[PDB]
């Protein structure tokens, strides 16, 4: 609430769109999902406040952090093992590096009554960069849910399109989420939320009209 | 007497409903055993007859499947495996190893992935990284045969004179027990792809599943799909269902939507975001229907993806992209940087009252390079290491259609601005 929807007023057309294909826990959804937007901090604010306040099991990494494939798999397991069961698994490594060898190690944490029934998030932050190494690891996430055969939901939040990623022999088709753009009309208000307690609502609201007429071109 | 069955019953409607969306979501990625065949009952009649000629007795056959993906290869070949399920006499002697060609992306990896799934004689451990050499191949063993399972034939199709493929004819071809081979691939002509040494030894047997539908028959597959069997707890809510749908098959509105997806991707699997974009709007306001949940899921995946990326942009940037295009008219497909882009930008400064509008000089470079990170443009073919910002012979990545028009929709379109971008700069 302070941070979901008060740091932008356009979203009241997409709360209800995310949340209708959370559901429950045992419920089920697509095994990627693409959300690009603007600038490359809209949609990354409002996914560390709408996944920390439901209380789900996520993760987060980065493909810019790693430029081999042995240690973006890597991290992942990483954030696991800590929220896989009730309690920590005495802070055990894995050593691994055959991206044959993920979906097996994978189904083995995702046994316990934590992970059981329950949806699984992965995001991906910046997730146009993973053009650069191999052309194999783009339909891996798009066909996990045939092979982990587990309720794992990977998060795209990247700034490249949808149509650039193409594979030479195709993937699988998921659904495509457009944010809508900053409006004119709600820009306004969410600059002027943020007030300091030494003025008040009106007389801090009008310095913030005065520059944006002016800034609003460049 | 009256106040507890009704309010009982709305707290099996918010519940009947979570029923169902972990069914419809399990039934188009993963394969439900409650989809039938779609007008493939002659093709389901020629894999029954060479599965049972390995189970019952001891000939192999190799085939190859073409189709799309795993949304509609996989309504075959899986149920034929599950047939033999039913006679448990084969179906505990007989076990199953599923691979994915997806994965493996080499030839030395795949010689100890296979172990993972026989373990017959490892452990959790896996034994001596000797390459396998002795597979185990008088025609009647009891050693329980194992039938593989291929997919996605293109990854490993172009390795090293496919040492892996060679192996899998062998097997049948020896003097042990022979052990068939069943993939799935998307791509077509598949048996060219090899070299002479493996064409010659191949059964040269493969079936291509497309589907050939039209409008008629098309119906029956999207009202196929949303009818759930009977496994409610209630029988008369599962009445209202399948009637609710055939008020709303036969409309000039959803008849409509149908016809558009046809024409575009007649696959299965271009269908299955249509289906379940409408389900996520009803929630525990929405006691049935109508055709107006169905349209508007049809148009938020179809609008123009390269053309909605320019309304969330000032004027600076919507400039550029207009500057270029008057350059293309007059330089007919040739490369150009971007200091040609500076000599027109001091031109329409001009025939304009004294004001505020005026710029500097940083602010062009830092307009362009907003262009940069969101691949608007594109190299020849190399990006110069030690270029600088003069040096770029960049080009354009749109079109001379949907520029135009993106600027009747565009919010806030100045006067003196509309005018330059559809005139083909007449003053100075």
């Amino acid at each position: 609430m302070p941070h979901l929807e008060n740091v932008v007023l356009c979203r009241e057309s997409q709360v209800s769109i995310l949340q209708s294909l959370f559901g429950e826990r045992h419920h089920f959804s697509f095994p990627s999902i693409f959300i690009y937007g603007h600038t490359a901090s809209g949609k990354t604010y409002v996914t560390q406040t709408l996944l920390k306040t439901l209380e789900l099991p996520h993760v987060f990494v980065n493909c810019v952090e790693c430029f081999t494939l042995r240690l973006l798999l890597e991290q992942i397991l990483n954030k696991l093992n800590h929220l896989s069961s009730s309690e920590d698994g005495c802070s055990t490594e894995i050593t691994c590096e055959t991206f044959n060898d993920f979906v097996r190690l994978f189904k083995q944490v995702t046994t316990a009554e934590n992970l059981k029934d329950q949806t699984v998030y992965i995001v991906l932050d910046k997730a146009e960069y993973l053009r650069d190494m191999e052309a194999n690891l783009l339909p891996g996430f798009l066909r996990l849910q045939e092979l982990a055969d587990r309720n794992v939901t990977v998060l795209f939040l990247s700034e490249i399109v949808w149509e650039k990623f193409r594979p030479n022999t195709g993937c699988f088709e998921p659904f495509v989420l457009y944010f809508p753009d900053y409006s004119i009309g709600n820009l306004q208000k969410i600059l002027s939320h943020d007030h300091p307690p030494e003025y008040s609502a009106d007389f801090y609201a009008a310095y913030i009209n005065i520059l944006l007429g002016v800034f609003y071109t460049v | 007497m009256s106040s507890r069955k009704s309010k009982s019953n709305s707290l099996i409607h918010t519940e009947c409903l979570s029923q169902v969306q972990r069914i419809l979501r399990e039934r188009f990625c993963r394969q439900s055993p409650h989809s039938n065949l779609f007008g493939v009952q002659v093709q389901y009649k020629h894999l029954s007859e060479l599965l049972k000629r390995t189970a019952l007795h001891g000939e192999s056959n190799s085939v190859l499947i073409i189709g799309p993906r795993g949304s509609g290869k996989t309504m075959l070949i899986n149920h034929a495996l599950k047939e033999l399920m039913e006679i448990e006499e084969v179906s505990e002697n007989v076990l199953q190893v599923h691979l994915n060609g997806l994965l493996q992306i080499n030839d030395k990896i795949a010689l100890k992935e296979i172990t993972r799934q026989l373990n017959l004689e490892n452990v959790v451990g896996d034994k001596v990284f000797g390459s396998f050499a002795e597979n185990l191949s008088g025609d009647r063993t009891s050693s329980c045969p194992v039938i593989f399972i291929l997919d996605e034939f293109d990854l490993f199709a172009h390795h090293k004179n496919q040492t892996l493929l060679y192996n899998l004819f062998d097997i049948s071809q020896s003097a042990q027990t022979p052990i068939a081979v069943i993939g799935l691939t998307c791509r077509l002509d598949i048996l060219e792809l090899l070299e002479k040494r493996v064409k010659s030894r191949f059964s040269h047997r493969q079936i291509h599943l497309m589907n050939s539908f039209g409008f008629p028959q098309y119906v029956k597959i999207f009202k196929e799909q949303l009818s759930l069997p009977a496994e409610f707890p209630d029988k008369v809510f599962a009445e209202k269902w399948n009637e609710n749908v055939q008020y709303l098959s036969e409309d000039r509105s959803v008849q409509e939507v149908l016809q558009k997806h046809f024409n575009i991707s007649k696959n299965l699997r271009s269908l299955h975001m249509l289906l379940m974009l409408a389900l996520n709007r009803v929630t525990a306001s929405h006691p049935f229907m109508t055709a107006v949940d169905l349209m508007e899921a049809s148009q938020l995946c179809s609008m123009d993806s390269k053309a909605n990326i320019v309304h969330g942009l000032s004027v600076l940037e919507i400039c550029l992209i207009i500057a270029m295009k008057h350059l293309n008219d007059i330089y007919e497909e040739e490369p150009f940087n971007f200091q040609m882009v500076y000599n027109e930008f001091q031109k329409f400064v001009q025939r304009k009252a004294h004001s505020v509008y005026n710029f500097e000089k940083p602010v062009v470079m830092k307009a362009f390079e907003h262009l940069q990170q969101l691949e608007l443009i594109k190299p020849m073919e190399r990006t110069s290491g030690n270029s600088q910002r003069e040096y770029q012979l960049m080009k354009l990545l749109l079109d001379n259609t949907q520029i135009m028009n993106a600027l009747q929709k565009y919010p806030n379109c100045p006067t003196d601005v509309r005018q330059w971008a559809t005139s083909s700069l007449s003053w100075l």
